[PDB]
């Protein structure tokens, strides 16, 4: 990495590009989790350790 | 009562009709002949409604008669009776209340004519009215008449007139593809995004963030130009919701008389004059 | 299993608990202006009874004006003004006749209230509404004729003037009066634009509001240069009394 | 006569208004602001400038991403033919997945090109909802334009993505083109029950009527009192003026009541956003609470009887 | 400077926010180390 | 072959509107390659390697 | 052929907004010509090759 | 056979609007070319020549 | 006409110049476009053979 | 038999305004009849004559 | 009216019609060309 | 001039237009030579 | 003096570099549809 | 013209490359691992 990477704050608002990397994150973070139970590898309805509703 | 400002206002004369014989307020509405005339018709046409529920469809003692909101139907009459006045039992009540709603709207308009003499303003309110009342004389008058039957007016019913809406639309088998209709649709919706659009701003600027002055003109402009790159300006906002909110109404108006009176297939083979156009 | 109670039938209901607590919360910003109402039922009890109706009135919110020009509260005890007008006739709900001329009653359509006595300003805090004889930037859009040398004509067609100026807004570019020099007394009073038609070829301004001896009589500023809230209200109350007052037909009614 | 100001009849010009300085962490403004004389006879004449941070700068990537797509895929299925395309423009489309699918991402042949065009919308309008924040943040002016963007987000989302999602199936969303959204439109009435009787429906046609009416009303208030400079509606507000007063007592002799230059804007902006909370709230319950809104109707003793003029003997009983 | 920052200014940021951000990425590995223990995806 | 005063493009384009504008550009195409191919035979997500969890139960 | 002042073209178009018109128009070319090939019999993506990897 | 005098056009026209103009032309003409040819028989993608690359993995 | 030079004195050259050009490009293009719609279609004609055949 | 002061006409109509729009209803009334009489029988482009050249191939 | 003098809307005319006559010669070439390869009438 | 250009700019232009013009259309010429010998469509 | 401000030198330099860069960029794409033509031959 | 000086062009640019060359360097090893998990061609 360059010695003086710091001096981008200098030039970009450092606020602003924290608050945006939170908010892109935490949309990143609800995109997967969707994208994750799309799939096979949904774990919510695999009945994985067991069926509550085949319980009753 | 009147508001705290209001007294200096209340200026004798701008009748059309009338004069002093009528020239007076009732609290706070403005009489006038228009009032006293439209007072008779809207007393009259409510009051055969409540005596068109009270009798129902077949007679106060059937199983069909009903006071529920919902189901409270005044209908038109059969179409073979044309353009003749039926018995009141069959479609006369409709046709007699149509006539008091008619009255009941023109005479409010010219009412607030009056009210734009005395106030010394434009005509733009009652002028604008205007293109409501021209949509439903549309509807109960232009179009049966062009047909030859005032039966084809809509029902009085809060929801047998939904029922008439949805028959005379599948007429035409898939009404969405009406040109005017699609135009008037695009109009309504353009409107409802433009009206929240200019009561938000004004309320941000007059309304700022907590240590904020009251905002400028030069606000509102810089707002939407940091948007969309442009700012209509606050006295054109006002000319885009009016001409937006009419032609939405003109151009209903027109959607439903050239359904009918002017086409009579299904409004999508309406579109085949396009596909046949001899370039493709 | 059945029930008469389903989830469409209560958020329907839910709706119109919230719908009606939303209108009352609307009619109280209703009353912001204008209230308590002036009635009669308060001046007889002394004052005792105050008019609101329902909702009653919000508490007042403040307004803080920019440029450290002070704050606006609403609701706001107003002082009543005295009507320069007699009732044609003692009935409750009866109008009043102005007294005097009534184009110079302030009654009626030449009402208006008295708006603060400084000028509207732009972002930078200069006087909003000026003569292009002070804006020197602005220009005529090319395509449009200059309003400045027309010949300004009453509603009766007779010369009332000739434009020497036009007044535009320098925070959203537009003309708001055009400056007419009075033939009669060589006074300069503003004319909104709002009662203002232009007949291009000819070079006319219109004006239907009034006749060209009553641009004598319009109200003049205090300073030539610029033109506070209060000095706007009156100039255009003025030409709209001329509507309802500058000739007889114009009382009606037609029959 | 008069003059009713709607045109302009005589325009002036003065330098471009670069706009309100904008505080440390905005942006320049880009683009050289010019003049149009058409437009300036109806309204201001000056296009531009124009803000565009990260926010707008993603947001129309997205945006553009998710508009090509649809519209190649509009071109794909007339084979490429410009002439074609133009033909039939108005029935082209992006459809949404088969059902087969359900809600797992599709085969681009089949389907997943309309699932990237809807990921790559909402995105860009879920980023220009933050535009529209931060713009009102940077002038100091408070938030309503974004609460009203998002009530109509809402509707946009409702329709899309959370009832499809709700349901079980992308085949359950609505397909990007003219006439086939309103097929869906159609369609989706006629498959639940006839959405007439849906009371959610009724209220959104009420507000998005009533939205007409109003700013009719209000559009044609202002202008009638332009002549007193009540089109300038802040200092009405600061410093009520005769304009005001005139428009308050307008309605007031007319219809018995009447409200303030400010409250009337509340009364538009909830009227307005009405329309679309109405109207998610309304498909949301379609399908997944009612599956038949003229049997809920019944159920609930709304629907009109009439007398039997027309019945036909069902078939599947006989 | 563009931002108002010092240089001083900018290299405290930098260091307490490179220092963050490692931190918060050390969380997304554990996080996906035990992801990968209960359900392998590859 | 690069170019010796290449340096000067600092010069001509904003540093920071090009940095905002690479970041967006970075983020839709990556968000696009994804999806894209997710939705072909290289979806790896979807292909039970290493088992299929919906089966296990 | 070429011609000898051809470099005085960048006294009539602006350097800047030509090179922004330029990335842009092929970045826009480039996602156009990869979703065509990407839509016929030359498509890389959904050929199977060198093996389907889809299990099953 | 042109005119001597025809060079007198960029006196007339904006040498920079036509230039501008010509390459915006230009480039939407030849998308729009390569889609009609693309729309016909002469389509030299889905033609499987010279081999039918689906083909091979189906 | 001997004075039909003087039509320059009443309308500008330079837009009628401009207009030409845009009416001819776009008459050349419907033109085009009508003429492919019909039975005189050059393009899909499989003239002077069909290549999709070829390929097939 | 046209009026010797006819040409008087020309200090009433504008002779630009009326040149650009007798040019303008031209163009649109020549586009009309071609539209009109190819969506009739008189259609001379997809009669087959003189021969069907889609039947060559 | 325009601008033009006199003699300028000599000059633009000669062009003008030398340049329009060029453009017609190359429509009849191509014509002629068609009507060789695809006779429409 | 209403360009701006003198006689000897609106001159030197031309030459280099009429020049880059020509290049153009020359690639253009290979380019349908080359597509008439690949797949001859007339 | 000239349209866009660069000098006669300016518009020089910048041509340089432009031409240079241009065409390292279509030696890029012709390296590219090589590599193509091999893998994929589309003709 | 950005109203950097030609020195300050000279720093952002040192580091810009350093940066994008860092970034790059991480798509190659994705792509290695890509292929060498899942080979497409
Ligand atoms: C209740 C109202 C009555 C209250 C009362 O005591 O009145 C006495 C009051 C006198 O009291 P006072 O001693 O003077 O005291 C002063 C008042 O208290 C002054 O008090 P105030 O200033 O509070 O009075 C205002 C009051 C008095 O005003 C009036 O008198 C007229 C009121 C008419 C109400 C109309 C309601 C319409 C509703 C339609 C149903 C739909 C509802 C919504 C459904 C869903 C929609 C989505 O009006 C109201 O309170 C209600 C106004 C708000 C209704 C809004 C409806 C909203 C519907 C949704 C729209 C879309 C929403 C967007 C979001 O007024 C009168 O006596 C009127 C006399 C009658 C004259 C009739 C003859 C007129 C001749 C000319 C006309 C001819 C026709
Ligand atoms: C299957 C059924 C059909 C269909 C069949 C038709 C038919 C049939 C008609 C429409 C009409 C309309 N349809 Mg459609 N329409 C369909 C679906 C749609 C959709 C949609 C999202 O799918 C929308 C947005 C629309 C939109 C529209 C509007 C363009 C228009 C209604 C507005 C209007 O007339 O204003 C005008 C306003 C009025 C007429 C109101 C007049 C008010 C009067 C003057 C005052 C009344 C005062 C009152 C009594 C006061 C009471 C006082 C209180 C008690 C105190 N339709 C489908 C596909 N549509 C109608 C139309 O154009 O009518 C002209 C019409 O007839
Ligand atoms: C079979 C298909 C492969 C796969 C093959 C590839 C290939 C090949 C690549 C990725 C790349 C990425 N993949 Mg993948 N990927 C797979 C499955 C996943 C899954 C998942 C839920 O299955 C997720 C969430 C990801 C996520 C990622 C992201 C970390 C990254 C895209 C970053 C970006 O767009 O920055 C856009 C933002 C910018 C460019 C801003 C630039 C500024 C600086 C330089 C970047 C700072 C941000 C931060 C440090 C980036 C983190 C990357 C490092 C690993 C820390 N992949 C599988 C198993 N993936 C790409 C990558 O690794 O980039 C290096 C890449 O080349
Ligand atoms: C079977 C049908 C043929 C085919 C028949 C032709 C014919 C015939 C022509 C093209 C032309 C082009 N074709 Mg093709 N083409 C085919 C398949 C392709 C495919 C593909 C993915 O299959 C691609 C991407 C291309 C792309 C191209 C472009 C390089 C070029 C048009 C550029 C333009 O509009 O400039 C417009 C922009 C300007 C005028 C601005 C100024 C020009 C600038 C200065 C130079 C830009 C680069 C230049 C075009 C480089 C050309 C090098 C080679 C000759 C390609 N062809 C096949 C195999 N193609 C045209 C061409 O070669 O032009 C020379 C042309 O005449
Ligand atoms: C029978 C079916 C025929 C056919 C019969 C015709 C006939 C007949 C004509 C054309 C004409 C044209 N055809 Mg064709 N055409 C065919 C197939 C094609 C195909 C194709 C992909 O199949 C293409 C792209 C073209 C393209 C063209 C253009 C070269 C030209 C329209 C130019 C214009 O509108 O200028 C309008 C713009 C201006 C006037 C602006 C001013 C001048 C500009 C700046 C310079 C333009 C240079 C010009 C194009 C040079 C070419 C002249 C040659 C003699 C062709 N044809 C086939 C095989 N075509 C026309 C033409 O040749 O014009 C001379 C014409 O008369
Ligand atoms: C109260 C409910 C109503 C409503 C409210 C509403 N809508 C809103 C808002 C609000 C309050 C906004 O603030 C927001 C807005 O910004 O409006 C100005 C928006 C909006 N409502 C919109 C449309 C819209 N709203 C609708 C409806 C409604 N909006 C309701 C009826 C409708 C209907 C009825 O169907 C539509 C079609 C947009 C105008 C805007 C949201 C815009 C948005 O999200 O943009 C991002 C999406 C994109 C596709 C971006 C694409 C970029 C463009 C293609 C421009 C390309 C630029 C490029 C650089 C060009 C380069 C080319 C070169 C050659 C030069
Ligand atoms: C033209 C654009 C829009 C518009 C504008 C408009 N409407 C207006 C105005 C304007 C400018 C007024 O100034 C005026 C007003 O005063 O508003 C407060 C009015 C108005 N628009 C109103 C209603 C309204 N407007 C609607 C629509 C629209 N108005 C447009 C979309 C609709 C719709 C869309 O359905 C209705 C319901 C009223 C609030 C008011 C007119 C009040 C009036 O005329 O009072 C006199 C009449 C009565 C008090 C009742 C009369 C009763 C009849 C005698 C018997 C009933 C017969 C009726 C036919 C039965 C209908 C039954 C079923 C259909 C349920
Ligand atoms: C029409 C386009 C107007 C336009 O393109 O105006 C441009 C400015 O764009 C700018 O600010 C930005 C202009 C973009 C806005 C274009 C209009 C947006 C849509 C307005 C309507 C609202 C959208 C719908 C809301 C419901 C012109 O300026 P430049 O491109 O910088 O170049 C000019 C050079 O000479 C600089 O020396
Ligand atoms: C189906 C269930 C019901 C559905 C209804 C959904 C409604 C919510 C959806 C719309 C979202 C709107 C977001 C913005 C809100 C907003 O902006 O409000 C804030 C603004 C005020 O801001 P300002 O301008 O003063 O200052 C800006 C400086 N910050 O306006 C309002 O105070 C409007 C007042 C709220 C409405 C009151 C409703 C009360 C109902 C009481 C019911 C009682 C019944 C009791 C029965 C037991
Ligand atoms: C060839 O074309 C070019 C390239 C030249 C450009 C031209 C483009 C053109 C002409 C485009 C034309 C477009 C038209 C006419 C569009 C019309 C669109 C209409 C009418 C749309 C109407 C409604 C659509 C709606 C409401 C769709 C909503 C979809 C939503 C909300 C989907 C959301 C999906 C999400 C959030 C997906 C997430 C993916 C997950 C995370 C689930 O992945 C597992
Ligand atoms: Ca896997
Ligand atoms: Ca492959
Ligand atoms: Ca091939
Ligand atoms: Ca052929």
């Amino acid at each position: 990495m360059n010695a003086n990477l710091y001096k981008i704050w200098l030039i970009l608002d450092p606020r602003r590009v924290l608050v945006s990397i939170v908010a892109f994150q935490i949309v990143l973070g609800l995109l997967i989790h969707m994208i994750v139970l799309s799939t096979d590898l949904n774990w919510l309805d695999d009945n994985i350790p067991v069926s509550y509703q085949a319980l009753g | 009562a009147m508001l705290s400002f209001e007294k200096k206002y209340r200026v004798r004369g701008g009748t059309l009709i009338g004069g002093d014989l009528f020239d007076f307020w009732v609290g706070p509405f403005y009489v006038g002949f228009f009032g006293v005339v439209g007072f008779c018709f809207t007393l009259l046409g409510v009051l055969l409604i409540v005596w068109g529920a009270t009798i129902g469809p077949t007679g106060p003692t059937s199983d069909l008669q009903t006071y529920n909101l919902w189901r409270i139907s005044i209908a038109p009459p059969d179409l073979s009776y044309g353009l003749r006045m039926a018995p009141l039992t069959e479609g006369g009540l409709w046709q007699i209340i149509t006539i008091c709603a008619a009255g009941a709207f023109i005479s409010w308009a010219l009412r607030e004519v009056e009210i734009c003499r005395k106030l010394g303003i434009g005509f733009h309110v009652p002028f604008a009215f205007s293109f409501a009342i021209g949509a439903y004389l549309v509807l109960v008058f232009v179009r049966p008449l062009l047909m030859g039957a005032w039966g084809h007016g809509f029902p009085y019913g809060i929801l047998s007139h939904l029922d008439w809406v949805s028959n005379v639309g599948y007429q035409f088998l898939h009404f969405h593809y009406n040109p005017a209709h699609m135009l008037a649709i695009s109009f309504f919706f353009t409107n409802c995004l433009a009206l929240s659009m200019h009561g938000s701003l004004i309320l941000s600027v007059t309304n700022p963030q907590k240590g904020e002055p009251v905002k400028t003109s030069e606000h509102e402009n810089t707002f939407f130009r940091d948007i969309v790159g442009y700012s209509i300006g606050a006295l054109a906002i006002h000319r885009l919701g009016l001409f937006l909110a009419l032609s939405a109404a003109f151009w209903s108006a027109v959607c439903i008389l050239i359904s009918g009176p002017f086409w009579t297939r299904g409004w999508p083979e309406w579109w085949n004059w396009w596909l046949e156009l001899p370039l493709w | 299993i059945t029930h008469y109670i389903d989830a469409a039938q209560i958020t329907i209901w839910a709706f119109w608990l919230f719908f009606f607590g939303l209108i009352i919360y609307l009619r109280r910003e209703d009353k912001r202006e204008g209230y308590p109402l002036d009635s009669d039922r308060t001046e007889r009890s002394g004052g005792r009874v105050k008019v609101v109706g329902f909702p009653d009135l919000p508490d007042p919110k403040t307004f803080v004006l920019p440029h450290n020009g002070g704050t606006v509260v609403a609701p706001r005890v107003e002082a009543p003004v005295a009507v320069n007008a007699t009732p044609f006739s003692p009935a409750p709900g009866s109008p009043l006749v102005p007294n005097g001329d009534p184009m110079l009653s302030g009654f009626g359509p030449a009402a208006s209230p008295d708006r603060p006595k400084h000028c509207d300003l732009t972002f930078e805090g200069l006087p909003k509404i000026v003569p292009m004889r002070v804006a020197k930037e602005f220009s005529i859009a090319e395509g449009d004729p200059d309003p400045r040398g027309m010949t300004v004509v009453g509603l009766d067609g007779e010369v009332a003037g000739t434009v020497s100026d036009v007044w535009v807004d320098r925070s959203e570019p537009q003309i708001r009066y055009l400056e007419v020099e009075v033939a009669a007394n060589k006074k300069k009073v503003l004319l909104p634009i709002g009662f203002s038609r232009f007949d291009k070829k000819a070079r006319k301004v219109k004006v239907d509001a009034i006749k060209a001896a009553h641009f004598a009589n319009v109200p003049t500023l205090s300073n030539p240069d610029q033109v506070t809230l209060y000095e706007e209200d009156k100039v255009c109350a003025y030409y709209a009394g001329g509507k309802l007052y500058a000739t007889a037909e114009r009382a009606g009614p037609l029959l | 006569p008069e003059y009713q100001n709607i045109f302009t009849a005589v325009q002036v010009r003065a330098p471009a208004y670069p706009g309100v300085p904008l505080p440390k962490g905005n942006l320049p403004r880009i683009g050289r602001p010019i003049f149009s004389y058409w437009l300036g006879k109806i309204g201001d004449a000056q296009i531009g400038p124009i803000y565009l941070g990260l926010t707008g700068t993603l947001s129309i990537f997205f945006g553009l991403v998710a508009i090509s797509i649809i519209g190649f895929n509009m071109l794909a299925s007339v084979h490429w033919d410009v002439f074609q395309f133009l033909k039939h423009f108005f029935w082209l489309g992006l459809e949404p997945p088969p059902p087969q699918y359900g809600l797992r991402i599709p085969p681009l042949s089949e389907g997943g090109w309309w699932l990237m065009a809807g990921l790559f919308l909402t995105l860009s309008i879920l980023l220009w909802w933050v535009r529209t924040y931060k713009r009102a943040e940077a002038l100091g002016m408070s938030q309503h334009l974004s609460w009203a963007f998002a009530a109509a987000i809402f509707f946009y989302l409702v329709l899309g993505f959370i009832r499809p999602v709700m349901m079980g199936s992308w085949a359950k969303a609505v397909p990007f083109g003219i006439f086939p959204h309103l097929d869906w439109t159609a369609a989706f009435s006629i498959r639940y029950g006839n959405l007439y009787y849906n009371p959610f429906h009724m209220l959104s046609i009420a507000f998005l009527y009533g939205s007409a009416l109003l700013f009719a009303m209000h559009g044609a208030t202002i202008l009638s009192v332009s002549r007193f400079g009540g089109d300038r509606e802040i200092d009405q507000i600061t410093h009520r003026g005769t304009a005001a007063e005139r428009a308050a007592l307008f309605w007031r002799w007319t219809m018995g009541f009447n409200v303030t230059m400010e409250s009337i804007h509340r009364w538009a902006w909830w009227c307005a956003v009405l329309t679309v909370i109405t109207a998610g709230i309304g498909i949301l319950l379609s399908g997944t609470v009612v599956d038949n809104w003229y049997l809920w109707a019944v159920k609930h003793g709304m629907a009109p009887a009439y007398p039997e003029v027309v019945t036909a003997v069902n078939p599947y009983e006989t | 400077s563009l931002t108002g920052l010092t240089d001083d200014e900018a290299k405290e940021f930098h260091a307490i926010f490179m220092q963050s951000m490692y931190a918060w990425f050390g969380l997304v590995v554990i996080a996906h180390l035990l992801a990968w223990l209960y359900r392998p995806w590859l």
